[PDB]
């Protein structure tokens, strides 16, 4: 990464964002810039050329400009879906490609409290020694969301791991999933397991949860 | 016209790297440029170097002496090494050309550990939506993809970043909403594939006995 991009960028449907493109004078003050859109899991997809092109299949919600060593990108109209990584690109001295650290696009939309649920671990994975605790947040937003385990009103710090999925392609909102890992023996000892939690949306924390030996199959 | 790259998820450190690009409805020799590119995770794009018309090749200053770029004209493909790798090598992988077209990419890892296949296990539904899914647990080195229904199911899932566990290992999940009147009449599978262990498993999901 060469070129300096902010992070990242946010706005409600329907605004503008623009995301701006630093270099020097031997890269982007010398030569044409181009813009990426890149989707999570999919390579870079290109949506300027040369300062201010479209590309065909890119709708003009899109536009880019150029003033002396820096580039910025606009687009108008803003969607669900429009979220993703943006890179700026360019040639160095050398007329070798370098591209920017890339910025993060956010869709400011409504907030929207998560639905909870928990997942007991299967006796399938308990026979093989290990119990794997799931707790699900589905479709919330904004991103800042709290979870907290509790096994027999014990709280547990340290032995669970989350990760967040990217803003919905329809709706715009998040989910996360926050697992609690114990061994089969340290299950077997002890009977609540409860998952909390707390986000913006909700009036009040929420609780799920479920006593060892309820379920079977 | 269509580029996929090719080759192993997971190279030992000092090992050479090495990829191929697959290119159809299109003739190398007619191509301006063929290059490779890559992007560490989480991180922005690094141009690794190029082959043009002629022959003639170009790379990135700091890869020069460990990387390789040639072309096979009967196979149609263009090819990638690099020698000597390390840890800071981990990246995604994109093959590119002007005829530009990107490849898939191909996540590469440099690493110490081993190939580990993936257990799976469901996360069974019960007490007008109902969330049910897969734990994809315990294997190395990433991707894993998971689909549901061969494809059939998408509306309502999420498919969460893998997790490295502190054993070394990945572990992620796969979870989609479904109406709860359909847990009696539809049959849901996950897909999971882990290509570098050469693992696929389909595994049917069925709501738990609950009481």
């Amino acid at each position: 990464s060469v070129l300096t991009q902010p992070p990242s960028v946010s706005a409600a449907p329907g605004q503008k964002v623009t995301i701006s493109c630093s270099g020097s004078s031997s890269n982007i003050g010398n030569n044409y810039v181009r813009w990426y859109q890149q989707l999570p899991g999919t390579a870079p997809k290109l949506l300027i050329y040369d300062n201010n092109k479209r590309p065909s299949g890119i709708p003009d919600r899109f536009s880019g400009s150029k003033s002396g060593t820096s580039a910025t990108l606009g687009i108008t109209g803003l969607q669900t879906g429009d979220e993703a990584d943006y890179y700026c690109g360019t040639w160095d001295s050398s007329l070798n490609p370098v591209f920017g650290g890339g910025t993060k696009l956010e869709i400011k939309r409504t907030v929207a409290a998560p639905s909870v649920f928990i997942f007991p671990p299967s006796d399938e994975q308990l026979k093989s020694g290990t119990a794997s605790v799931v707790c699900l947040l589905n479709n919330f937003y904004p991103r800042e969301a709290k979870v907290q385990w509790k096994v027999d009103n014990a709280l547990q710090s340290g032995n669970s791991q989350e990760s967040v999925t990217e803003q919905d392609s329809k709706d715009s909102t998040y989910s996360l999933s926050s697992t609690l890992t114990l061994s089969k023996a340290d299950y077997e000892k002890h009977k609540v397991y409860a998952c909390e939690v707390t986000h913006q949306g909700l009036s009040s924390p929420v609780t799920k949860s479920f006593n060892r030996g309820e379920c079977i199959d | 016209v269509q580029l996929q790259e090719s080759g192993p998820g997971l190279v030992k450190p000092s090992e050479t790297l090495s990829l191929t690009c697959a290119v159809s409805g299109y003739s190398i020799s007619s191509g301006y440029y063929w290059g490779w590119i890559r992007q560490p995770p989480g991180k922005g794009l690094e141009w690794i170097g190029s082959i043009y018309h002629s022959g003639s090749t170009y790379y990135n200053p700091s890869l020069k002496s460990r990387v390789t770029i040639s072309v096979d004209t009967s196979k149609n493909q263009f090819s990638l090494k690099l020698s000597s790798v390390t840890a800071a090598d981990t990246a995604v992988y994109y093959c590119a050309g002007l005829t530009a077209n990107w490849g898939q990419g191909t996540l590469t890892t440099v690493s110490s550990a081993s190939t580990k296949g993936p257990s799976v296990f469901p996360l069974a539904p019960s007490s007008g939506t109902a969330a049910l899914g897969c734990l994809v647990k315990d294997y190395f080195p990433e991707p894993v993809t998971v689909s549901w229904n061969s494809g059939a199911l998408t509306s309502g899932v999420h498919t969460f970043p893998a997790v490295l566990q502190s054993s070394g290992l990945y572990s992620l999940s796969s979870v989609v909403t479904v109406p709860s009147s359909s847990l009696g009449t539809q049959t849901y599978i996950c897909n999971v594939n882990h290509k570098p262990s050469n693992t696929k498993v389909d595994k049917k999901v069925e709501p738990k006995s609950c009481l």
